[PDB]
């Protein structure tokens, strides 16, 4: 019956908030509004978006790629917007076949999922850098940078660098809703039970262990917003009583406990570990190791 | 031992049962009568599993399975060599992990704080008596339940999961793989943030939160908060959860075809499905 | 590389497995050496320093640079010392370690167990341009923009009784969020009630942790319009503690 | 040794009372499962086969 | 309201045992309390899947 | 007078002499509980 | 031995009294359920 | 001298006299047990 | 050698009896696992051989 | 002396020799197990 | 050296035999596992070869 | 002359004559085990 | 000096653990003679 | 509070109680009708 603070009971609001300056050209920041809808849970502002070079760049070239897919969708359909409408899901842009190798391949056979993904790889980089220089210019510790590094590692190794080690461009999964988790169970398939994988089971545990402890760490916020529990920064330079009484809570509970600012670390280094080792294991995959089931026998952990 | 700052928060006061009989503390673990309950339920499944492991036959980790009663058994109580076993083991968890939650509440309770871990462990003990309870009774026998193995587990969930084609098609599925996707990316993009603001560019004084607000509207052009993420994490990992339970809970028992040839009522809408054209013709 | 190994059945993923394990060490031990940089050395019962303090070293000390030019050393002598209570009235209830201590007086004024707070530093939490960051609404121009506005209504405790009516609310002015309701009393004393421990209905707004008696012992602010983090923590233990006393 | 009982000088005898309730029980539970586990010890099997009404 | 306290000095040995008794008692409802609630989950679910139609139980062994 | 409950040793002695009584009667009670089982099914 | 009752002089009696009786029914309970395993003493 | 537990010598003796006569009961009635499994099934 | 008592000097007794009898109870509930898994040496399994329990 | 855990010298000498009388008590009835279990199935 | 005493104005004792009793339980533990998962070490296998156990 | 621990040298040295001790008597019982599992089973 | 040492207690320290290094590689020099005339490698 | 609580309580106890006696070909009294009237 008391109040468990998921939402506001009353908002406030003035003008909004239009950023510190600090090392920041406030000529490329946009106008800003409020979105009262968003103020139950969060923040009601639309704040200020900075624009520059590496945004508009990552802007363009993720459109383009995202309008490549789209207009490749459309010759499938032929374009009928009923048909588009009907097999949207079930429409692919798929990689050149294997004949092709990593040569550039004819339009009608892999070219435009080539172009699609030079166009998509050019804004990932960019937005890369987007997020390094936007740290930068705040004075701040460039950990979302390291931290988006690991998911690119992934990404990369998925449609870049297992395609390079394997020869052709045919491995790497297509564009596609219902295409690419197909493309997930195939390549699980063919190289036997992925589940066998162990860097698959070290990813699995670690989102898991992500979605644990945000589970944790966002109820022992909200248990301590009582105190201001959720000012995690002045908690960490001026220890309250919010901070003591997690603490305890989790040493009493299970003998060891955090601090205000440790589990924060705790927190990126699960979060990055997921894609860390995803990378890996699927790098192995058919490179080194092109049979799991039979792998995982070999080494004592499944039955002979 | 006890932390610096410990000494003025061991008072008595807050047990649901017992009163001060168990109202104290063996190292940093508060004990109470849940937590006796949990020692006990505990030691008990681990001693338990072990001695399936010598009834096995093997003492390797990675190979110890305790397997589920036959699917012909039932819902009988089996014969501990023909599967009992695992339905003692089964019961000594969900004892364990109730007295967990109550021994939280207790602990809550002593402290002045809310009981938003309870619940939210609540909610990891909901999914796991449906995986184990839920389902194999709604399909009629304990053997439809996982074994108790590192491994065999993960076979277990191989085969149901292939029971029904691709399990990717199924759509509760697809939502929480999307939750627990997103929750993943949350909670890298939140201690990046604080430990960004917390750590900052060598020669800078501690940046504010209005720093963390400017960075992140600068990036995206939104910011939700610190009490926001704190909330939107806790909620996508809770959603997360029950969308997992819920889509293995239809999964068997009122569906039981592939769920890629449920996606296609869609495409056979009558007003479009002639159409020639397209993927499916 | 595919059956390639480097001695017996070791291959690429053996290596990157085994290495993996080293790292995973390393990190489990720089993550928990990181964390034990607040409420360390372990101490006894009596407040002396305990035998056994654990297999994990406290880290080298960290520096914090503020805005104001003051250095905080999150694991130094100073830093346990700024934030040690003293003068606690509290009672040991056995010899033996591991029982719990027993309030001597009221728990609740004594400031004790879920009434604890901690000695926080006497100045108000203050924004990037050095701004106090909770100010109350009438020196703002911030309006309500949802919700219900609780200016105005009765206070009612949990004991069933009307203690006063809210006149202002104290907002935290980055944020932009609501963190307490300034309550004026049947006697016209000015108390905080914290946002996150009272519920606000069509017509009242309910305070369930205290009753009629203990609203008029809340701890005060100095200055009627600014509190400091000390404040912050005082009004909400005393209003966290009423669950248990 | 006759200086035994100066192992209550050592331990609180509540908190080593509650762990030996504990543990005995917990003892003679894994004991009796254990021999519940085995069809040739298993007292109700046993039971069964001299008696032959299942 | 359950547990409470026996007053020993000026208290009869009938007294104390009924409160013995009672004490007893309320222990047993508390440990009914996960007893009742485990065969109430099982036996609704059981209940539920006769409710289901008719392949909920026959649906291929995982193992 | 080593007590950690508040009990003297005479409430003690009283307490453990009606709780015993009620311990034989649940006793007696559960052995004819097992005779009955034992004439009904023998388990030896 | 008659020394027993001093037993209470270190558990509080009626926190054990509870207590006891959580730890009796539910022993009771698991006996029935072990009984339930051999189909000649399932009484059901 | 030391005492962690803040009991007497005199205490601690009395309390292991009748820690040891409980504890006599409850080997005796497992040695009467083992005994009377060992003539119905032994074991070795 | 017989200064081996300042051993307490460096470690409390209470600590080092609870981790010795944890230790302790898990060693020889491990070896009598390891004894039960092997049937040369499980002496339920001998005792049904020798006395024709099954 | 130095002394980590607050004992003296005598103290940690008493309990030593506590100590080591349990510790000869347990190893004394772990041989006697170990001869029997020789005798009756030898391993070696 | 007789110098080599001076490792304990280094290192605090307390840390040190913890982790030395830890660190020397898990080397027996893994030889004697080598031992015994290699059939011609495995004293219980030689053991039922020579007495004929199974 | 430094000290971490804040021990004096002759703390120091009687510490290390305590430890020489422990460690020759395990050891020594480490090699009469060698030569027994040698003479047994030797492994060379 | 980011220790806190001084030169001579940083020479002590250094000539201990020197002859902690000589003492392992002398019996590492011995246990490698053992196994090359035992099994050599070479 | 008590009101809904029973409302809730009273109608979910009668939706299933109808949906048992439903799935139970005898007592359904939709497939009594059909096989009485021929339908
Ligand atoms: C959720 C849907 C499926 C399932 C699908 C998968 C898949 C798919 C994978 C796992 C993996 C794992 N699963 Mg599983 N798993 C299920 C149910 C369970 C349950 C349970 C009682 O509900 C448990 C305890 C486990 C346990 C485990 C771990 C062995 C491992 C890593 C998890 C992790 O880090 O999580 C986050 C938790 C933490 C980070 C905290 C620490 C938790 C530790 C690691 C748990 C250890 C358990 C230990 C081995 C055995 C426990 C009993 C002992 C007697 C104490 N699974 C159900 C049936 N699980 C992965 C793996 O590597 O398998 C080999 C893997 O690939
Ligand atoms: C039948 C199918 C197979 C299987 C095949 C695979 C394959 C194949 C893969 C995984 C992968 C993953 N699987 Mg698996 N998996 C199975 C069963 C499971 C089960 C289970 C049964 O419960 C679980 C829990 C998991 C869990 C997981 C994750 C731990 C892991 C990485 C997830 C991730 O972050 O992905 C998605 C995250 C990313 C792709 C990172 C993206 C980063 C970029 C920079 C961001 C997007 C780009 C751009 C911005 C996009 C546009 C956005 C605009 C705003 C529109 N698998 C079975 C056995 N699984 C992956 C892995 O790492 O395996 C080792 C992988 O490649
Ligand atoms: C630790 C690993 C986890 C993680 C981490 C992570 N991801 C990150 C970060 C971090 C730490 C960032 O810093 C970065 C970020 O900025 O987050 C806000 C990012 C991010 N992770 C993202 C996505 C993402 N992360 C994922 C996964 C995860 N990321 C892991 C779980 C996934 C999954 C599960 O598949 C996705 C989809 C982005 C939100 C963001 C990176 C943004 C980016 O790269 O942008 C460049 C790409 C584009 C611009 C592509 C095109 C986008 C539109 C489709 C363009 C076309 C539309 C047009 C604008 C409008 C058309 C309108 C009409 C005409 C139709
Ligand atoms: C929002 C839901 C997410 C979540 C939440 C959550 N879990 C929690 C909490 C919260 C909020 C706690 O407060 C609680 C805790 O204390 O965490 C430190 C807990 C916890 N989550 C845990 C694990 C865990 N959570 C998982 C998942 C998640 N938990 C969800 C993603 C998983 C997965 C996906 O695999 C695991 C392994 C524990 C670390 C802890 C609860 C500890 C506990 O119950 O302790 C008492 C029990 C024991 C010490 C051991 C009992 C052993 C049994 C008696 C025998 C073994 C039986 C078991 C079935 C065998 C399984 C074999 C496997 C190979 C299958
Ligand atoms: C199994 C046999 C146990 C029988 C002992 C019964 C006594 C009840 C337990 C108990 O009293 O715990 C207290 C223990 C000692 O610590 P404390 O007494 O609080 O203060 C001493 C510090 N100078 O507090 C402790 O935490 C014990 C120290 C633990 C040392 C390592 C334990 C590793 C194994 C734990 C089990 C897993
Ligand atoms: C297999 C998974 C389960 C591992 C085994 C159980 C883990 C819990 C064991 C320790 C719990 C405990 O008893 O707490 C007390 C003990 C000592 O705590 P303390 O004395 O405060 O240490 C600092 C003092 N010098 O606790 C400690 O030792 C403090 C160090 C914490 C122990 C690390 C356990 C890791 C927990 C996360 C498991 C997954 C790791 C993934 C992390 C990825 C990167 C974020
Ligand atoms: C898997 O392992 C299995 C289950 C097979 C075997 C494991 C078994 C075990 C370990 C079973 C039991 C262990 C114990 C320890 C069982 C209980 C022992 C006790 C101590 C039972 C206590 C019974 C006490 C009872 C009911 C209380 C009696 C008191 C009753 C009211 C209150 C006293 C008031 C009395 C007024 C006066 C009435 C009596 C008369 C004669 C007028
Ligand atoms: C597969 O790879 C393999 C396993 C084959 C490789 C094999 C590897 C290795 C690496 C084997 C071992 C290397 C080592 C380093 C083995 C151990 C050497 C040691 C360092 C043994 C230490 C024995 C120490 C012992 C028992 C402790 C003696 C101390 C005893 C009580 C403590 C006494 C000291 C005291 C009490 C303090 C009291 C004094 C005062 C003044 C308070
Ligand atoms: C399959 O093989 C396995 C794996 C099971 C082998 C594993 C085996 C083990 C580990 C077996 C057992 C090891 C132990 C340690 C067994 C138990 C030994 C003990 C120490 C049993 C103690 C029973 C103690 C009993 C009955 C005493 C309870 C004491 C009492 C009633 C008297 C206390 C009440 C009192 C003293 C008055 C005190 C108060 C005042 C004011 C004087
Ligand atoms: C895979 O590897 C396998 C498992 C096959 C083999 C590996 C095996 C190992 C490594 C086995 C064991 C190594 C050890 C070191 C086992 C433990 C040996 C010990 C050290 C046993 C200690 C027994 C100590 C006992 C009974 C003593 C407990 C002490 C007491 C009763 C005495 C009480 C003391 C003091 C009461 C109170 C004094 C109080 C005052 C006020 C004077
Ligand atoms: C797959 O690739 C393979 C493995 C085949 C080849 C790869 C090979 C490598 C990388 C081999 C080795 C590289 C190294 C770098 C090996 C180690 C070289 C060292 C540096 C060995 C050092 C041994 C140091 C030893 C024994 C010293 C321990 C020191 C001590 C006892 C001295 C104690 C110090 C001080 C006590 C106390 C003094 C205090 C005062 C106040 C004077
Ligand atoms: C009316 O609608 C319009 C036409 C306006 C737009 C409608 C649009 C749609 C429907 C857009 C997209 C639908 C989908 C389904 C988009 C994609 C979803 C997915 C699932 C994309 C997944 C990509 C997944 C993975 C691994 C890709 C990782 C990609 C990479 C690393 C990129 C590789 C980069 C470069 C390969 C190769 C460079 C080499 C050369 C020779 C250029
Ligand atoms: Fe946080």
């Amino acid at each position: 019956a008391e109040y468990q603070n998921f939402f506001n009971q009353v908002q406030v609001a003035g003008a909004p908030e239009m950023g510190l300056k600090e090392d920041v050209d406030t000529f490329e920041r946009t106008p800003a509004g409020m979105f009262n809808i968003l103020g139950w849970m969060g923040n009601a502002q639309i704040g200020p978006i900075y624009l520059g070079i590496a945004g508009t760049v990552s802007l363009a070239f993720g459109a383009a790629w995202f309008f490549t897919i789209g207009v490749w969708y459309w010759y499938q359909a032929g374009f009928d917007p009923f048909i588009f409408m009907r097999d949207l899901f079930f429409f692919s842009l798929e990689p050149p076949p294997a004949e092709y190798g990593l040569a550039i391949a004819p339009l009608k056979q892999g070219g435009v999922w080539q172009i699609a993904s030079l166009f998509m790889a050019i804004s990932v980089i960019a937005w890369w850098v987007r997020v390094y220089t936007r740290a930068d210019q705040l004075g701040m510790g460039k950990h979302m940078a390291w931290a988006f590094l690991s998911a690119i590692w992934l990404w990369s190794v998925l449609g870049f660098w297992r395609p390079i080690l394997m020869g052709s461009w045919s491995v790497a999964p297509p564009y596609g809703i219902f295409s690419h988790l197909d493309w997930t169970n195939q390549f699980s398939l063919d190289h036997g039970n992925l589940f066998y994988n162990p860097f698959h089971g070290l990813s699995i545990a670690a989102l898991y262990g992500s979605a644990l402890l945000f589970a944790m760490h966002g109820a022992t916020i909200l248990a301590v917003t009582r105190f201001g529990g959720e000012r995690e920064l002045e908690q960490i330079v001026d220890r309250g009583t919010a901070s003591e009484r997690a603490a305890l809570f989790w040493r009493w509970t299970m003998g060891f406990n955090a601090t205000m600012e440790g589990i924060h670390r705790w927190a990126i280094w699960m979060a990055v570990m997921v894609t860390l080792t995803g990378g890996i294991g699927i790098l192995l995959s058919g490179t080194v190791v092109d049979n799991w089931y039979v792998w995982a026998q070999v080494h004592g952990y499944a039955p002979v | 031992a006890l932390l610096s700052f410990e000494r003025k928060y061991r008072v008595p006061g807050g047990t649901l049962i017992g009163g001060s009989l168990f109202d104290f503390w063996v190292g940093p673990f508060y004990v109470g009568f849940f937590g006796v309950t949990t020692i006990f339920f505990a030691t008990l499944g681990f001693l338990l599993i072990l001695w399936g492991a010598a009834m096995q036959g093997t003492w390797n980790p990675q190979l110890i399975s305790i397997f589920p009663p036959p699917v012909e058994n039932g819902l009988n109580v089996a014969a501990l060599d023909k599967g009992g076993l695992w339905q003692v083991i089964t019961v000594c968890a969900t004892g364990a992990f109730c007295s967990w939650a109550l021994r939280e509440v207790e602990i809550c309770r002593k402290l002045g704080i809310g009981f938003h871990i309870p619940v939210a462990f609540s909610m990891a003990i909901f999914a796991y008596l449906t995986l184990v309870v839920i389902r194999p009774m709604m399909m009629g026998s304990w053997g439809y339940a996982f074994p108790y193995g590192i491994w065999t587990h993960l076979d277990w969930v191989s085969n149901t999961g292939y029971t029904y084609g691709n399990f990717h098609y199924n759509p509760f599925h697809m939502l929480g793989i999307s939750l627990f996707f997103t929750t993943a990316w949350a909670l890298a993009m939140h201690g990046a943030l604080v430990l960004s603001a917390a750590n900052p560019v060598k020669g800078k004084t501690m940046r504010t939160p209005d720093h963390e607000d400017t960075y992140f509207r600068d990036l995206m052009g939104y910011s939700v908060g610190t009490l926001g993420i704190h909330r939107l994490g806790l909620l996508l990992a809770l959603n997360a959860v029950f969308w997992s339970a819920c889509c293995m809970l239809v999964s068997g028992t009122i569906y039981f075809d592939l769920w890629s040839d449920w996606w296609y009522w869609w495409v056979n809408m009558p007003f479009w499905a002639d159409m020639a054209g397209g993927i499916n013709g | 590389m595919v059956g390639v190994n480097f001695f017996g059945d070791f291959d690429l993923a053996s290596l990157a497995i085994w290495s993996f394990w080293a790292f995973l060490a390393y990190l489990i031990y720089y993550l928990q050496t990181e964390n034990m940089r607040e409420g360390y050395p372990l101490e006894n019962d009596d407040g002396k320093l305990s035998p056994n303090q654990g297999p994990f070293p406290v880290p080298s000390p960290k520096t914090f640079d503020l805005a104001d030019g003051r250095k905080i050393v999150v694991p130094s002598v100073e830093n346990e010392e700024a934030h040690r209570r003293t003068d606690l009235a509290l009672e040991r209830t056995s010899v033996n370690e591991g029982y719990p201590f027993r309030p001597t007086g009221n728990p609740m004024l004594d400031g004790v167990g879920p009434a604890s707070w901690v000695p926080r530093r006497d100045e108000p939490e203050v924004d990037a341009h050095g701004h106090n960051k909770i100010q109350p609404m009438r020196k703002t121009e911030m309006k309500v923009s949802a919700g219900r506005d609780p200016r105005g209504m009765p206070v009612q405790a949990g004991d069933t009784e009307v203690v006063g009516k809210i006149v202002d609310m104290w907002v935290d002015i980055p944020e932009q969020l609501v963190r307490y309701l300034e309550v004026e009393l049947n006697s016209g004393k000015k108390k905080l009630l914290p946002m996150t421990m009272l519920k606000i209905w069509s017509d009242r707004v309910r305070v369930n942790a205290i009753t009629s008696d203990l609203f008029d012992t809340i701890p005060d602010i100095k200055s009627p319009d600014v509190v400091t983090k000390l404040e912050e923590d005082k009004i909400s233990a005393y209003v966290a503690g009423g669950y248990m006393y | 040794m006759s200086k035994f009982y100066k192992i209550w000088l050592v331990f609180d005898p509540r908190r080593v009372f509650v762990a030996q309730g504990v543990f005995l029980f917990l003892l003679a539970v894994l004991i009796h499962l254990i021999l519940l586990s085995t069809p040739a010890f298993n007292w109700l099997t046993v039971a069964t086969a001299k008696h032959g009404y299942v | 309201m359950f547990d409470k306290p026996f007053d020993y000095e000026n208290g009869s040995k009938f007294e104390m045992g009924i409160w013995i008794g009672r004490q007893m008692a309320y222990g047993a409802f508390l440990g009914s309390i996960p007893f009742l609630l485990g065969l109430g989950l099982v036996l609704g679910s059981y209940g539920l899947g006769l409710m289901l139609p008719e392949r909920a139980h026959q649906a291929p062994s995982p193992y | 007078d080593l007590s950690f409950t508040g009990l003297t040793d005479e409430q003690a002695q009283e307490l453990h002499a009606v709780y015993m009584s009620g311990l034989s009667a649940f006793i007696a009670v559960a052995v004819l509980a097992h005779l009955a089982v034992m004439i009904w099914r023998p388990w030896f």
